């Protein structure tokens, strides 16, 4: 089953949420959203400590793990909703 | 330190050692009055005076009764008691109330009148109704070997040995009720019984006792 | 435990337990003896 | 209650059964069952989707009153 | 203070504020403790089945953990010197004094080397710690001796423990997934590496 | 920095306040001299804002208050599953649901009341039961009653730890402010943990033991060679040969191949023709979804990581042209205040009861529940009622708001205030709607009624003379039934049998029938708009005159509940929220008369009843349609025809109904004497008993006050509720068990 369909709509929905989100585009513990969009920065966290060029906690996998997870699963069954895959 | 019922705990304040047999249990503070604390010290030793004559009682006429002699086990004897000689039930119901109902209102009125009987309104008898301490009426016809006004300390010891026997009979009589509750059976049968097979004869194989 | 007993002093506690006294009194007496209607006796 | 009272009492006088009042008329539920349903049987029935008779007025009136009896409170 | 390693995130450490069953001389109490259940837990899981593959106990025994007694729809084992109930009772009483005694100990430090216990007293006075009493008896041998040790050994006692747990809960894991013992997992994940995993095991 | 904090041992634990009543405030504590003093103590025992005047130990105190509410809460289902194991009949009950009826209670033979044990079939005695705790426990997959034994002791360890927590966390650990003040944080662990992971948890138990028991139970095997439950846990091969998807293990749901499961996680449409109730596949399902939604929802809020949002900068956002400065202000006031909290929450949670009504008599869930027919309206009518009192209840408290923890320094120009600015607008225009819907809701039943008494019935509103038809439900109701076939492609059925379509008969009786709706359904849906708008307008306008009004100037320093400002400027009785609340007590009391009796009615006209084969023959026979638009029509057909059996039960196992009846009636015309009168004429009535007494040496030394004048109001409606409602009880209790 590893290296099928689904296989690769999961692994490319997960990749392309971390990589978006460490990349500096997804709102991640550090960078925040405002009500136009705008990525400014947050506050009262609870000190992290972790080193990337980012400033990437054990928080944004989670967190853009479970949104990679959220639209994976939207994205295959709706294939497969369709009939095309 | 005394002896605590739970090491570690402090006694509570009302309970300090001048009684026999205190340990400081009393969790619920039953005892917090003085007039209380006296009035279930006279209770504990009534109560536990009838416990041990009775469990003595039940254990000799239980061991007349499995060797073959003929004894009814303790929840027969009064049906075959009454029933085979000819004895009238009621009459000796009533005639029970009205001696312990003499005897016992004798104690009640010394107790709220500590030195009240002592005065010779019973037929003669002067200071062999009077009291020595609470629960504790020793004169001529309740201490007739004399042994509470000798050996003062030898007195607290005998003291401690009434309560704490007095403790053991109360749940020894608790023990023989449950246990015919239970088995349905007399007590030194179950003796008898467990002690032929303790690993696989107790209280948890009857099915009464943990239904689980 | 003075407070206690106080606590149970109070009016309404002792009006559940006369109350529930009486009641119990003459519903056992109306067990016993059932359905009076006349004292003749 | 006089005249519920004495109302009842010529009631079962007029048609018959003085036995209908000596026993109903000892507890309420005898009012309510044997007095006020029983004998509101033709009265309501003054009119209905079948039609009508002499005592639609009445049938009328009889809620009339409660219109403004509620209004009083 | 031991085994602290910068971890917490979120949060139960904090003294101010703090009450009830939530602070700092508490919480490291019951991790020590549970470190020690569990490695006991832990060897006591493992050990019918690595000493009954080597050959060393009968075919009577070697049963898998959770089929003990433990659990009896799991599978029970007739054969003890009596009922299991008869076993729990006994458990309760014994129990009873160990852990009721340590909670005195625990409530009024120093408490339990005062009232008649047999002479068992002078092993039961307990130190500053509560973690760690000491004695004659906790302590047979004087491990260490001194303070340099004394932490390097409290350390391990953490590290080992912490491993033990995790593994605890792997044991209770696989035994609810795939319904063999550990050490049979052991045997079956290292015949066939790729084709025994947990993945493969999804059925 | 969301935390805990916590304070230790703030209020020791002795009996010492217990023996000194009225320990709690500064006026009450001096001890009685009149009265009005009992009166008092016990009307502000709850007031918690009165006591004291610091957030923190009113916020501690309803901590410990709920939880103590939780422990009554938890001996009650004790009881309820207790008195089900020992003093009922469900197993004899699960053997033959049908002819065998539900009884949990038995009366002691004394002296007379053993005629109330009924013949309810299945060798026993008792009193039928209508709350339907036996169509829930074969939902739940209960067959023995060990299991509702073991059920009970559990309830009642459960309560006891819930007595242990209130004591721990008033006396022992009781939080600090900010403890509470952390809303987000509650807001996530509420939605994600109670809802999300009950509802999945829920969902775990319906598949591995609800499905299976109730397949083999309608499969048509007795309960006891049943399986018990933990056989269905541990042997996968049994729920592998009910349904094959268990055989593949959780293989399906890791690697996204969900349509494997589509032999228990279903989305067939209608019910279960066997037993009336609703698939438990669909339920389970439903759950399924329900928990995933939940748990999606409730990471939403910005607790100690950077995520999540702020409800502050969420408020801040919206505000439009029309309405300045928006949002701004709310947070303030929904963080610092109970009473606001309290408002809002009773009003959707009354709200939400009734919805919950609705819904459970359109789609039944329970098995066997649809054709018990008792059940159904008890369920029904009990579920309305309680909506109606926490609405009530919502405006009650949004008014003591309004009253007390208003502060317009904190709340400037907002939507509350620009509310305020233009009550008169609002309460004009809903006078006038009130007034218009007045006129022609109930004119049209004058109206009806004068025409057919006139000699004249063509000139009356009816389905067969001049016409009113509801168009619009019509509408919709084809639209509801056509779904499962364009704009629900997957669902093999309609989510309900009232929408239209065939007839589901469990055992003779009818399950449920498709509704119709027609010109009496026109008139009474616009009566109930009618008194819903009333009740609306009665509570809102005590809401936004709360503080002050043309007539009272300062009604704020009068405090929330007061009697009157005197007999000047005309006379202002009854000036404050507090009146306004009583009567809109008044007010949904009448309307929700309207809507069970409407719901009673209906039912027994058009849905209930036999299928003899000969098609259906209802209750009544079906005179709905022609007689629900004249009064005489109601007064009729309704309670004069429907209360032969109420009346005549004496001698039956049911006279406790029609002994009942009487004693409501007596209660409701008993509260006349509290709403009609006044204190002045009972206090000198008062005063010159009190002679007789001074003459016979037995004057009380507590002295004797009438009751104040917002007491007798209060215990005027407390009456009046009471013997209205226990009168509606004993009527449809005693109809629709003598005869369904
Ligand atoms: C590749 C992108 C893609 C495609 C083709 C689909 C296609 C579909 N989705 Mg879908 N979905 C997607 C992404 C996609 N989704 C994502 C990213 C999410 C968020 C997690 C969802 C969440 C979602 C839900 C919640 C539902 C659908 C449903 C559906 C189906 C019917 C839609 C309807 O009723 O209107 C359809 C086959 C509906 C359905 O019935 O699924 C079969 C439905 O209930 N989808
Ligand atoms: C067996 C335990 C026991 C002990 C140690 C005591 C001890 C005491 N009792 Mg006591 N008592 C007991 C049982 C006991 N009692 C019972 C069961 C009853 C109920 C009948 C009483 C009724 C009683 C009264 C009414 C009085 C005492 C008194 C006393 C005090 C002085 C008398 C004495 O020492 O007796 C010594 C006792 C023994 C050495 C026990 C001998 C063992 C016997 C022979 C067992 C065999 C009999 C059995 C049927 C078989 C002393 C504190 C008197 C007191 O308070 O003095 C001020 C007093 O007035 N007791
Ligand atoms: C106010 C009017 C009134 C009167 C006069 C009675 C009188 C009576 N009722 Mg009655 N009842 C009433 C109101 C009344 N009740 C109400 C309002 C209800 C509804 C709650 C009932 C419900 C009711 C029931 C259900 C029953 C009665 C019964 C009785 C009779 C039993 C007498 C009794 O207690 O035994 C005699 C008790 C004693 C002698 C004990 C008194 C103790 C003192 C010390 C006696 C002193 C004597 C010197 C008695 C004739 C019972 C009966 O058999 O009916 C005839 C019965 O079954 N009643
Ligand atoms: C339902 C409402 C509620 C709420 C909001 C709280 C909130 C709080 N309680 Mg509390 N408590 C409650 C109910 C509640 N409790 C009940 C019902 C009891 C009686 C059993 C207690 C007994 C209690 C004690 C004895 C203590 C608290 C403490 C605390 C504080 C810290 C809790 C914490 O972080 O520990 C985190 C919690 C855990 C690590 C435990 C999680 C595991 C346990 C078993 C709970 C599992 C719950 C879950 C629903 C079980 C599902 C069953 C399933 C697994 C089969 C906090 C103020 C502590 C405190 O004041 O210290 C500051 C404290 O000492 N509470
Ligand atoms: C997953 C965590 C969780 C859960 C399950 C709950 C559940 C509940 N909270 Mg709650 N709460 C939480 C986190 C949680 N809260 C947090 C983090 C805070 C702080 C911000 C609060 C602050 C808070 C307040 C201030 C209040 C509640 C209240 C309630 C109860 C609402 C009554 C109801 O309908 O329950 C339905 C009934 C049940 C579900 C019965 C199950 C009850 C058991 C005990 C499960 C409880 C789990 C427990 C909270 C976990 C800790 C246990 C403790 C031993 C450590 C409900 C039991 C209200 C209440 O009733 O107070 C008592 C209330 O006033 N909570
Ligand atoms: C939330 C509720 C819930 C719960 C409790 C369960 C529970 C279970 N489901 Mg399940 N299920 C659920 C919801 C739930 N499900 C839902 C919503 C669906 C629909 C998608 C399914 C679909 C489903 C299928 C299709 C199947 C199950 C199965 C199972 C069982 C085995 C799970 C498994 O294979 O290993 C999962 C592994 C674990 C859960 C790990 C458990 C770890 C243990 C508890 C830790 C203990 C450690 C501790 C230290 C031990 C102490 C040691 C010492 C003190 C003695 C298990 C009883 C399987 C089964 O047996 O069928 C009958 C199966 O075939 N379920
Ligand atoms: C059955 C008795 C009754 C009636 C008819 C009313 C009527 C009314 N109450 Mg009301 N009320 C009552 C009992 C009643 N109340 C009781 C017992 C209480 C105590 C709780 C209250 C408490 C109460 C409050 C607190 C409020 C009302 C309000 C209202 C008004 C609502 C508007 C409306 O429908 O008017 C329309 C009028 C009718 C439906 C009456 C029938 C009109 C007929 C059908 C047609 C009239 C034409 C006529 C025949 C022509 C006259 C010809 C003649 C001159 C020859 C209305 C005047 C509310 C209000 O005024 O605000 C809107 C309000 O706030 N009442
Ligand atoms: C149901 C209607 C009803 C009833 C029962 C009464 C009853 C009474 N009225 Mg009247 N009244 C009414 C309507 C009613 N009124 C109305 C609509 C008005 C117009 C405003 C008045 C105006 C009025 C005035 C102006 C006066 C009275 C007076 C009286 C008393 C007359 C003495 C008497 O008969 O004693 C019999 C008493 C009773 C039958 C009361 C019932 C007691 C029950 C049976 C006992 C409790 C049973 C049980 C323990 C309850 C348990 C429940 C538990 C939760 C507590 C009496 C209390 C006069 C008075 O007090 O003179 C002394 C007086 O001055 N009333
Ligand atoms: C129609 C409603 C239009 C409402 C509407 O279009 O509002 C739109 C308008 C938009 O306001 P803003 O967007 O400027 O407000 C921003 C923030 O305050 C909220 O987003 O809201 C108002 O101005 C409130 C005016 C009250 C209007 C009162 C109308 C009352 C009608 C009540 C009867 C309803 C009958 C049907 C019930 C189902
Ligand atoms: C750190 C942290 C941090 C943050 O801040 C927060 C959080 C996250 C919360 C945290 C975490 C935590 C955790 C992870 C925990 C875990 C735990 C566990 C697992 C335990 C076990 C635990 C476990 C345990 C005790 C166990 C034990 C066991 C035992 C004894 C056993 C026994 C036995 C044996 C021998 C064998 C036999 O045949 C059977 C029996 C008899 C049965
Ligand atoms: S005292 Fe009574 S009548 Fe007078 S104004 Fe006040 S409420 Fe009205």
């Amino acid at each position: 089953f590893i290296g099928s369909s689904t296989n690769l709509i999961m692994v490319a929905s997960t990749t392309a949420t971390l990589a978006a989100a460490r990349f500096g585009l997804a709102p991640t513990v550090k960078k925040n959203t405002t009500a136009g969009l705008k990525l400014v920065d947050s506050k009262n966290s609870a000190g992290v400590i972790s080193n990337d060029p980012a400033g990437f906690t054990i928080v944004d996998v989670l967190a853009m793990g479970a949104a990679g997870h959220g639209l994976g699963v939207g994205i295959v069954l709706g294939l497969k909703g369709i009939g095309a895959l | 330190v005394r002896p605590v019922w739970f090491p570690g705990n402090p006694p509570p304040a009302h309970l300090d050692g001048s009684l026999a047999g205190d340990y400081g249990f009393d969790p619920l503070f039953l005892g917090q009055e003085p007039q209380t604390l006296k009035w279930y010290v006279q209770a504990e030793l009534v109560h536990g005076r009838f416990a041990m004559l009775g469990a003595a009682g039940i254990i000799l006429t239980s061991i007349g009764a499995k060797v073959g002699l003929g004894f009814p086990e303790w929840y027969d004897a009064g049906k075959v008691v009454v029933e085979k000689n000819n004895i009238d039930f009621p009459t000796l119901m009533v005639i029970q109330f009205y001696l312990m109902g003499w005897a016992e209102t004798k104690r009640w009125y010394d107790f709220k009148n500590p030195g009240s009987q002592a005065d010779g309104s019973f037929l003669g008898f002067t200071e062999e109704f009077k009291g020595l301490e609470n629960g504790y009426p020793g004169g001529r016809f309740f201490d007739p070997m004399g042994l509470s006004r000798g050996d003062a300390a030898k007195y607290q010891e005998y003291k401690q040995k009434e309560v704490k026997n007095g403790r053991l009979a109360m749940i020894a009589c608790l023990g023989f009720a449950a246990q015919y509750a239970a088995t349905g059976k007399g007590p030194l049968d179950n003796l008898a019984d467990h002690l032929a097979d303790p690993n696989h004869v107790n209280f948890a194989t009857n099915g009464v006792s943990n239904p689980i | 435990m003075k407070d206690f007993t106080t606590y149970l002093s109070t009016a309404p506690v002792i009006a559940t337990i006369w109350f529930t006294f009486t009641a119990g009194l003459l519903i056992e007496i109306n067990r016993y003896f059932p359905d009076p209607l006349v004292f003749s006796f | 209650w006089v005249t519920f009272y004495w109302h009842w009492k010529h009631l079962t006088l007029w048609q018959g059964n003085v036995a209908q009042f000596d026993e109903s008329s000892t507890y309420l539920m005898g009012w309510l069952r044997d007095y006020l349903w029983l004998n509101s049987s033709q009265l309501i029935n003054g009119y209905n989707p079948f039609g009508m008779n002499s005592l639609s007025v009445w049938a009328w009136t009889f809620l009339f009153g409660h219109l403004i009896y509620a209004t009083g409170f | 203070l031991p085994g602290d390693f910068g971890f917490d995130p979120l949060g139960l450490l904090d003294p101010v504020n703090s009450g009830g069953f939530i602070e700092p001389k508490w919480l490291q109490y019951s991790e020590v403790i549970h470190a020690r259940w569990a490695m006991l837990g832990a060897a006591g899981c493992i050990a019918p089945e690595v000493l009954g593959a080597a050959g060393l106990i009968p075919d009577a025994t070697n049963i898998k953990w959770f089929e003990s007694g433990v659990i009896p729809p799991a599978g029970s084992y007739n054969g003890y010197w009596a009922d299991p109930y008869t076993i729990f009772f006994v458990e309760i009483v014994a129990m009873q004094f160990a852990e009721l005694r340590r909670l005195q100990d625990f409530r009024y430090p120093g408490s339990m080397g005062q009232q008649y216990f047999l002479g068992l007293e002078a092993i039961f006075k307990g130190s500053g710690d509560a973690a760690y009493p000491g004695g004659p008896f906790f302590n047979l041998f004087n491990l260490g001796k001194t303070e340099a040790a004394m932490k390097e050994l409290k350390l391990k006692e953490i590290k080992n423990g912490r491993l033990a747990m995790l593994a605890m809960l792997g044991y209770g894991a696989q035994a609810v997934m795939t319904g063999k013992g550990p050490f049979q997992n052991l045997v079956e994940h290292l015949a066939d590496p790729v084709n025994n995993n947990i993945l493969t095991n999804f059925a | 920095k969301v935390k805990i904090a916590v304070d230790r041992n703030p209020v020791e634990t002795s009996f010492e306040k217990w023996a000194k009543p009225g320990h709690f405030s500064r006026t009450l504590s001096k001890g009685p001299n009149t009265t009005t003093w009992i009166w008092n103590l016990h009307a502000d025992a709850h007031d918690f804002d009165s006591h004291t005047s610091d957030l923190e130990e009113i916020s501690r105190k309803v901590f410990s208050a709920h939880f103590g509410q939780l422990g009554i809460i938890f001996i009650w289902l004790s009881g309820m599953y207790f008195h089900g194991a020992r003093f009922s009949n469900y197993e004899a009950w699960l053997s033959d649901p049908t002819h065998i009826k539900p009884s949990a209670q038995v009366v002691w033979p004394i002296v007379g009341q053993e005629i109330l044990n009924g013949d309810v079939g299945g060798g026993f005695q008792g009193i039928q039961i209508t709350s339907g705790f036996f169509q829930l426990w074969r939902a739940s997959g209960i067959t023995s009653e060990l299991q509702l034994y073991t059920t009970a002791i559990g309830g009642l360890v459960m309560a006891a730890a819930m007595f242990f927590a209130g004591w721990f966390h008033y006396h022992k650990a009781a939080p600090k402010l900010e403890w509470f003040q952390n809303v987000e944080s509650m807001l996530n662990h509420h939605l994600g943990g109670l809802l999300g992971l009950g509802s999945l948890a829920w969902a775990g138990h319906q598949i591995h033991v609800s499905l299976p028991v109730n397949k083999l139970l309608d499969a048509g095997v007795d309960p006891k060679e049943i399986p018990l439950p933990h056989d269905l846990l541990l042997n996968r091969a049994i729920m592998a040969d009910l349904y094959p998807s268990f055989a593949k293990g959780i293989a399906p749901f890791f690697t996204l191949n969900w349509s494997e499961y589509s032999d228990f996680l279903t989305f067939k449409g209608g019910l279960n023709p066997v037993t009336g109730g609703l698939w438990l596949s669909d339920t389970a399902h439903h759950h399924v979804a329900i928990a995933v939604l939940f748990l999606v929802a409730g990471h939403m809020y910005r607790t100690n990581w950077g995520i999540g949002h702020s409800m502050k900068e969420i408020l801040e956002a919206h505000r439009g042209p029309f309405t300045g400065e928006g949002h701004v202000g709310l947070y303030e006031i929904l963080t610092t205040s109970w009473h606001a909290q309290l408002a809002i929450n009773l009003a959707l949670f009354g709200s939400l009861s009734i919805i919950v009504a609705h819904h459970m008599y359109a789609m039944p869930p329970y098995p066997y529940l649809a054709t018990d027919y008792g059940t159904q309206l008890s369920l029904f009518t009990h579920h309305t009622w309680i909506g109606g009192f926490c609405i009530v209840g919502a405006g009650a408290h949004a008014a003591i708001f309004m009253v007390r923890d208003y502060d317009p320094t904190n709340n400037y120009n907002n939507l509350l205030d620009r509310v305020i600015r233009h009550r008169d607008a609002i309460i004009s225009h809903l006078n006038w709607v009130c007034i218009f819907l007045g006129f022609h809701s109930f004119g049209l039943y004058i109206h009806n009624d004068t025409m057919s008494a006139l000699g004249r019935p063509q000139d009356m509103f009816s389905d067969t003379a001049i016409q009113l038809q509801p168009v619009f439900a019509q509408w919709i109701q084809n639209t509801h039934f056509l779904a499962p076939q364009l704009t629900a492609p997957n669902a093999l059925a309609a989510t309900s049998l009232t929408w239209g379509g065939d007839l589901v008969a469990v055992g003779g009786k009818v399950a449920m029938m498709p509704i119709s709706l027609g010109t009496s359904d026109f008139m009474v849906h616009h009566i109930h708009a009618f008194t819903i708008h009333v009740t609306v307008l009665i509570l809102l306008k005590g809401v936004l005159f709360a503080r002050s009004s043309r007539l009272i100037p300062d009604k704020a320093n009068l405090g929330f509940r007061f009697p009157c400002d005197g007999p000047g400027r005309g006379g202002t009785c009854q000036v404050s929220a507090w009146d306004h609340v009583f009567l809109g007590l008044f007010w949904m009391y009448n309307s929700l008369s309207i809507v069970i009796f409407h719901f009673s009615w209906k039912m027994q006209s058009d849905v209930w009843g036999t299928v003899t084969a000969s098609g259906v023959s209802h209750i009544t026979g079906g005179n709905f349609a022609q007689s629900a638009n004249t009064i005489n029509g109601w007064l009729r057909d309704f309670l004069w025809a429907q209360s032969s059996q109420v009346i005549q039960s004496y001698g039956s196992a049911l006279s406790a109904y029609g002994l009942i009846f009487l004693g409501a009636h007596f209660v409701w015309a008993f509260s006349l004497m509290f709403l009609f009168s006044g204190r002045g004429y009972w206090q000198e009535l008062i005063e010159s008993i009190v002679w007789a007494h001074n003459k016979l040496k037995v004057a009380p030394a507590i002295q004797p006050r009438a009751l104040s004048i917002t007491q007798g109001r209060a215990v005027g409606v407390a009456h009046y509720l009471l013997g209205g409602i226990a009168t509606t009880w004993s009527f449809f209790l005693a109809r629709i068990i003598s005869v369904g």
